[PDB]
């Protein structure tokens, strides 16, 4: 019942408790972002975007070292890895051209956008027999950028807020 | 009775008790959602179930099931059961 | 005592008997040979998975059997449990699926596929240490996943990087 850190997907500076549960892509869209006004002028808190052990990046969300410890999740040993890697490049990119700075982030804003993609349901591939009180049956999700061996099991609720056409698409293609 | 017959063992799984039976068709399954959905040993419910191809219908016919839910109908051909076990 | 841990299954085939380990490196194979050449039906199969290992990076991928990894005492078996499962359960939804389903999942996987190819390709290489090793950066991934790697096996083919790296110092 402990969660576990799978893999560190981002890093920055935000908003003093802008983190766990009300960060996911969907918490943001229903309730707005908890880092919502942060740009210069309040000070930050470095926060770490997880991506969580038998979870769809849908549900990934942003924390702090001490959240992570106040939680007891598993995999701790990541963050300590994921802080060696990051100051290993920092420091590789000491002087480096404006040539290996372009390059870097440019390729930054590619692997960036592929993230944001596995969140975005592609499409539905099934649906469960039972349904929830408020009526929604269970969906079975491919999504974008990823292959169908990462698919999911996903509440109906969730999905439809932001992709009921994928869920229309897939009631149509049948009858 | 008009006894049904299991032809052949197609598969087997550990499903959710009570995804058998005719809610387990490919079409009732497409029309009505699958009763096995995001099942997984968190809960049981939890039955080793075995995919049968029955005697005079195509392969869409073909329904998870249990040795519990074979008896109860009397299918023919039981045989072949304790022969795919080993 | 010294343990290999698996990061995560990339793929699953049937192959020739013994085809797997570390004669089945894409750098292995291209130095001598891939061990399941022209494998058929005409002899053993056996069911082989891709895996990625923890600490290293996408070119020492190597195939392997649910022996190979019980016999060198792998880590992270608890993952070739969940992966069979859903490759059954894919395999399975298979079976029914429509045309245009089927085809969409021809597509997509294509996609998959080639996205993992470039994992294994030098993208550039932004160090080297004082034959030297080289901080390479990967085609298709993030700054987060480069490493390091022996000089002598990634100048085998990737000896232009290591030139346009040097050009610029």
């Amino acid at each position: 019942e402990f969660e576990t850190i799978e893999r560190f997907m981002d890093c920055r500076i935000g908003r003093k408790g802008a983190t766990g549960a009300t960060t996911t892509i969907y918490a943001v869209e229903a309730d707005g972002d908890p880092n919502a006004g942060f740009e210069n002028k309040e000070p930050g808190e470095i926060q770490y975007l997880i991506k969580w052990k038998g979870w769809s990046h849908i549900h990934n969300t942003w924390e702090t070292e001490e959240t992570l410890k106040q939680q007891n999740v598993r995999g701790m040993k990541k963050l300590d890895n994921y802080k060696k890697k990051d100051q290993e490049t920092k420091r590789w990119l000491k002087n480096a051209s404006p040539e290996d700075v372009e390059y870097y982030n440019c390729q930054q804003e590619l692997t960036d956008d592929l993230h944001k993609q596995y969140q975005i349901v592609g499409r539905i591939i099934a649906h469960s027999n039972q349904k929830s009180a408020a009526g929604y049956p269970d969906y079975y999700c491919k999504w974008q950028g990823l292959p169908y061996s990462e698919c999911s099991w996903e509440d109906g609720a969730l999905i439809s807020k932001k992709f009921q056409a994928c869920i229309d698409e897939y009631f149509s293609r049948k009858k | 009775e008009e006894f049904e017959t299991i032809e052949r063992f197609m598969d087997c799984r550990i499903g959710r008790k009570g995804a058998t039976g005719a809610t387990t068709t490919i079409y009732a399954v497409e029309a009505d959602g699958d009763p096995n959905a995001g099942f997984e040993k968190n809960k049981e419910p939890g039955e080793i179930q075995y995919l049968i191809k029955w005697k005079g219908w195509s392969h869409i016919h073909n329904t998870w099931e249990t040795e519990e839910t074979l008896k109860q109908q009397n299918v023919r051909g039981m045989k072949k059961l304790d022969n795919y076990k080993k």
